[PDB]
């Protein structure tokens, strides 16, 4: 069950994603 | 059925007029940026970003 | 044997800092963004970042 | 990797674990 549940994941990534802070 | 067309995932053009057209129901803020959007993603299809702007209305 | 010590692919930052280590050989132009490219690749590793780098120099 | 990675689990409990503070 645990690894179906992993199977479910995001993406590997895309933690700490920002946009530009452009004034 | 003779013609085979074949259909590839979208690029990054095509992956900003997807998330244009589906934010036409609800009221977005105007800081954000599509396009930075579209040039980060790849492999995405139509159904990846359909439900990441789901996520962000619930 | 006994610690398991587990490896992953590397994350922006780290992309960052083996792109800066991989060209203190060469003499690039101060208006290369690195960051921009480690922030455009997910899925590369330090093997893929050296080739990038190898062919930019050829 | 991953898949190898969790078959390297600890067992599934044992978070939170406390001696009882008896005087």
């Amino acid at each position: 069950y645990e690894m179906f549940a992993q199977t479910l994941q995001q993406s590997r990534g895309f933690g700490s994603f920002r946009f530009p802070s452009g004034n | 059925l003779d013609q085979l067309i074949y259909i590839p995932l979208p690029d990054e053009k095509s992956r900003v007029a997807i998330l244009k057209a589906n934010l036409r129901k609800s009221p977005v803020a105007k800081d954000v940026d599509l396009e930075f959007l579209a040039k980060m993603t790849n492999g995405f299809s139509g159904a990846d970003l359909t439900e990441i702007c789901q996520r962000a209305c619930k």
